[PDB]
RNA sequence: AAAUUGUUGAAAGGGAAGGGCAUUUGAUCAGACAUGGUGUUUUGUAUU
RNA sequence: AUACUGCCAGCUGGGACUGAGGACUGCGACGUAAGUCAAGGAUGCUGGCAUAAUGGUUAUAUGCCGCCCGUCUUGAAACACGGACCAAGGAGUCUAACGUCUAUGCGAGUGUUUGGGUGUAAAACCCAUACGCGUAAUGAAAGUGAACGUAGGUUGGGGCCUCGCAAGAGGUGCACAAUCGACCGAUCCUGAUGUCUUCGGAUGGAUUUGAGUAAGAGCAUAGCUGUUGGGACCCGAAAGAU
RNA sequence: AUAUGUAAGAAGUCCUUGUUACUUAAUUGAACGUGGACAUUUGAAUGAAGAGCUUUUAGUGGGCCAUUUUUGGUAAGCAG
């Protein structure tokens, strides 16, 4: 009693029923698999950004 | 028999629980009768508090 | 809202005295609310069956 | 509502909602949890992940009357206090007159300090205090003393 | 507020005032097509003067009738189909030739008619079965006012500018077109002069580029 | 025939004529109507849209949520709007004397609105003393910090806290939730 | 009550019957012209 | 001139189907102005019967068409299975614990109804406690336990605040989403004053980690739908045991 | 050849380097950002029937048949 093993019929429709659309992109991407040398450096960074542009509009 | 995101329940429902069921339908009568017996235990004891 | 709600009399059309209304007339109106409460209650009054 | 039931909506239709090809059998996968690791092991690793094995130590004869200890912040404490009362002291916040609190007796045996206190002095009666708590209770000017 | 004599003489004044700007409109659109025809004719006669040959410019307009049913069709000529507006059988939408739009007609050249039309064809089109996508509805044109009310930032005002801009291709051709519902025609009256239609035109067929046949066509169909 | 894009007969997919049976709430869904059709306001039109919108959609907002947002710079005399119930905060020991409209309103959360010395004021008194929404604000709960929302999405990698009935050692922190016991999630 | 039968009777009948669209023929039936109209030759002009 | 092709907002004729629709309206056409029109959907005139005449129903006849229904199935009219016929009965129910959503009440609380009071005696009405859930989490546990900032910075944000009769910006931005932070547990580090001679970790950290905090949102009742154990949608074994 | 990955800008382009515990021999770079300039061609065509997002659940998990590409087989209304 054998029966099909495999195919790829119908698979492209079922995706492009509500499928393919690209995925949805942001301003300031997670930070996370970046150097963390770098992640700590941006840190202090920012941290004195905001400092500093809080002096200068106090 | 296990499904989608449920909690994992734990009901034990694999005796003869049918047998082994108690519903209270005479909680009313069960109140009348306490406080006719202890109506009635007033009365024996008229004094006694 | 109503001012004053006055008193029947068996002895004549009415008498001198009146009252105000308690507010639980002025209350809301919900008809959804007392016809679920009165199914619920009237589903209380209630004896069991069952088939041997 | 036996009425509104899909049941009444399926008098007709030959399958009664449960399909022609598989049809609604009895026990197809297995009774109750039956398979969670051999043909369900699927659902149980995507949605109850730590379900199998056992981790922490044994405690035998457990008593939550031991383990009673319900957990009170410093707001809630605040409010744990009279309101009737609560605006005189709070309007006339000073020493010798501050308001004692027993967490004890409104039935919390540990406070803590989640945060900003009126700086209004108050004694605070609890079984067990927090760093935190402790400090922000001083901060304010009242004191906490231990009691059992 | 009467509302009955002030009003209505303004708005019949400015109705009036409308009426004549599109008069002068529509005759300086004649005199433009008029021009243009003659300059072509003499371009050609010229050249042939001067022993030199006028090569005609390439028709920067063209009119495709999707003529194929809705089953059993590919999804790349699917989609372009529903790009172009073609979503059921015997229906025509004007397009503008670009080499992209060349592109998705010789993508959809087994499924359409099309050609290039002229003012007689497009007048024709646009008088009989013209209607505007307001608000995404399909209401008949029949109205200077609801097309001067639906393009006039485009300065389209009347029937007569909005074929203007199809005819003679312009900055707001897209805008035009699109505004433009696409048009639903019937089949042939006489048919299609064809036994079998789905072969090209130029085996005997009907699909494909019919150059200048298209207006035949579409009057028929139309 | 016609090639469809879209789907046919596709139901708008939003709210209107709200579920609940409320009589006075249909009064209120009546006016809101007329004067969103009759102003043109948007405020009119989102105030309306939040009178159809549901329960859970409709969270409690909070006298402390009301304070912050007079504590916003010029906000402390706007008409500080919500649509739904307004919850007394015992965290809070001070209140502005703001004006508040709400559908309702806890005993303890009046009670503080009338002790600070403001007035609690109904949708339909809002809109006789506000129709175009002038100086207003719109206040909103916290829809997304409830059981069922820390519930949604659960799967691997996500910690999205996992549908359980009771808490504790023994319960789903084993085998697939440390490497010790085979992997971690 | 139905299945299944005998009889008022009606129609159909070249190796089935039943059905759909559409008329014809026979049988049968509802709807509609005292309806809120002419001012005085017919009247049973407070009834019009 | 004429096979041809193209155009005409060119001129005439013969047929057919259709007639939808409203208490002032619109867009237009027509002699130097009265107003009429084929201009936002049929009117005018004239005939026959004041009825089975038109029609509805029904039975035949005629033209064309029409395989026996339910089921399994890729495929049933099937030389696949059930069905001679009719009446009555006949199959997703109730319960315990629950998930999503919805409605209702109250709301950092919520649930009277295990009980007690009273009752027009299983209704109804009322009631100091406790208890369940929630308000705190985290760790195996001992334990510890949520604001260094306007409860933070950036981005986007509905709504709300002016000069404002042609094209025109800022302020605040509380749902929510993305991100960088801060805080509370766990892991690994570091280790100042003081020593019930070795003890509490103050402070400062770490590509680590939590179903957390960061101005609460839950509780209860009810209703589709779905889950599990129960006879479990209904009928059906070969068996096993006392 | 047919298929196939990107890009066609405002989350963009140019002067102030303001912050840094990263980096550089070095106010050198890196990242983030404050100030300023860019409108009806905001940077190809066509279309868009409203973008986007979340929850929950049914049935299904025996397939088969064209035209092309193609495997085993002499071939098959064969098997893949």
């Amino acid at each position: 009693a054998k029966s099909k093993n495999h195919t790829a019929h119908n698979q492209t429709r079922k995706a492009h029923r509500n499928g393919i659309k690209k995925p949805k992109t942001y301003k300031y991407p997670s930070l996370k698999g970046v150097d963390p040398k770098f992640r700590r450096n941006h840190k202090h960074a920012l941290h004195g950004t905001a400092k500093a542009l809080a002096a200068a509009k106090k | 028999a296990i499904s989608k995101n449920l909690p994992i329940l734990k009901n034990h429902f694999r005796k003869h629980w049918q047998e082994r069921v108690k519903v209270h339908f005479d909680q009313a009568g069960k109140k009348v009768s306490r406080r006719n017996a202890r109506a009635t235990r007033a009365a024996k004891i008229a004094p006694r508090p | 809202s109503r001012p004053q709600v006055t008193v029947h009399s068996l002895t004549g059309e009415a008498t001198a005295n009146a009252l105000p209304l308690p507010a639980v007339f002025s209350a809301p109106i919900r008809p959804d609310i007392v016809h679920t409460v009165f199914t619920s209650v009237n589903k209380n009054k209630r004896q069991a069956y069952a088939v041997s | 509502p036996s009425r509104f039931t899909k049941t009444r909506k399926h008098r007709g239709h030959v399958s009664a909602g449960k399909g022609r090809i598989g049809k609604h059998r009895k026990h197809p996968g297995g009774r109750g949890m039956a398979g969670g690791q051999h043909h369900h092991r699927i659902n149980m690793d995507k949605y109850h992940p730590g379900y199998f094995g056992k981790v922490g130590m044994r405690y035998f004869h457990k008593q939550q009357a031991h383990f009673w200890k319900p957990v009170l912040n410093l707001d809630k404490l605040w409010t744990l206090i009279p309101e009737d009362k609560r605006d005189q002291y709070l309007k006339s916040a000073s020493k010798e007159t501050a308001p004692v609190i027993d967490t004890l007796a409104a039935g919390y045996g540990k406070i803590l300090g989640k945060g900003r206190i009126p700086n209004v002095p108050v004694i605070v009666k609890a079984r067990f205090v927090s760093k935190l708590a402790e400090e922000k209770i001083r901060a304010a000017g009242g004191v906490v003393e231990l009691i059992a | 507020a009467e509302q009955v004599a002030a009003e209505r003489a303004a708005r019949k004044a400015a109705n009036k005032e409308k009426r004549a700007i599109i008069l002068e409109r529509n005759a300086a659109y004649q005199k433009e097509y008029e021009t243009a025809e003659r300059n072509i004719i003499q371009a050609k006669r010229d050249a042939k003067a001067a022993g030199s040959y006028y090569v005609e410019a390439q028709h920067k307009l063209v009119f495709v009738v999707r003529i194929k049913g809705i089953n059993k069709i590919p999804p790349k000529p699917r989609k372009v189909l529903q790009l172009l507006r073609l979503t059921r059988i015997n229906s025509g939408t004007f397009v503008k030739v670009t080499k992209a739009t060349l592109e998705l007609l010789k993508l959809i050249e087994p499924y359409v008619a099309y050609g290039y039309p002229s003012y007689s064809t497009i007048r024709q089109l646009v008088y009989k079965r013209g209607f505007g996508k307001i608000n995404k509805q399909r209401v008949p044109l029949s109205d200077n006012a609801i097309i001067e009310a639906n393009l006039g930032k485009y300065g389209i005002l009347s029937i007569d500018d909005l074929i203007h801009e199809i005819i003679t291709v312009g900055p707001h051709f897209k805008q035009a077109n699109n505004f433009l519902w696409p048009f639903k025609l019937s089949n042939p009256s006489g048919g299609w002069g064809v036994p079998r239609k789905f072969k090209h035109f130029i085996q005997g067929g009907s699909f494909g580029n019919r150059e200048e046949f298209i207006n035949k066509l579409v009057k028929s169909m139309n | 025939g016609i090639d469809h894009t879209s789907k046919q007969h596709k139901r708008s997919g939003h709210r209107t004529a709200p579920k609940s049976d409320n009589v006075y709430l249909k009064l209120l869904v009546k006016l809101y109507t007329f004067l969103a059709r009759r102003t043109d306001a948007p405020f009119n039109k989102v105030v309306l849209k939040a009178l159809f919108l549901s329960k859970i959609n409709r969270p409690p907002v909070s006298v402390s949520r009301i304070a912050r947002a007079l504590k916003q710079e010029g906000a402390a005399n706007k008409t500080v709007v919500v649509v739904g119930t307004v919850t007394d905060d015992a965290r809070i020991f001070e209140f502005p004397k703001t004006t508040v409209a709400a559908l309702r309103f806890t005993a303890g959360a009046r009670a503080k609105i009338v002790k600070a010395g403001g007035e609690c004021i109904t949708l339909d008194q809002l809109a006789v003393r506000a129709p175009k929404g002038q100086n207003t604000l719109i206040l909103r709960g916290p829809r997304n910090s409830r059981e069922a929302v820390r519930h949604f999405g659960m799967g691997p990698h996500k910690g999205k806290a996992p549908r359980i009935l009771s808490t504790g050692r023994k319960f789903e922190r084993a085998r697939g939730r440390r490497r010790s016991k085979g992997f971690k999630v």
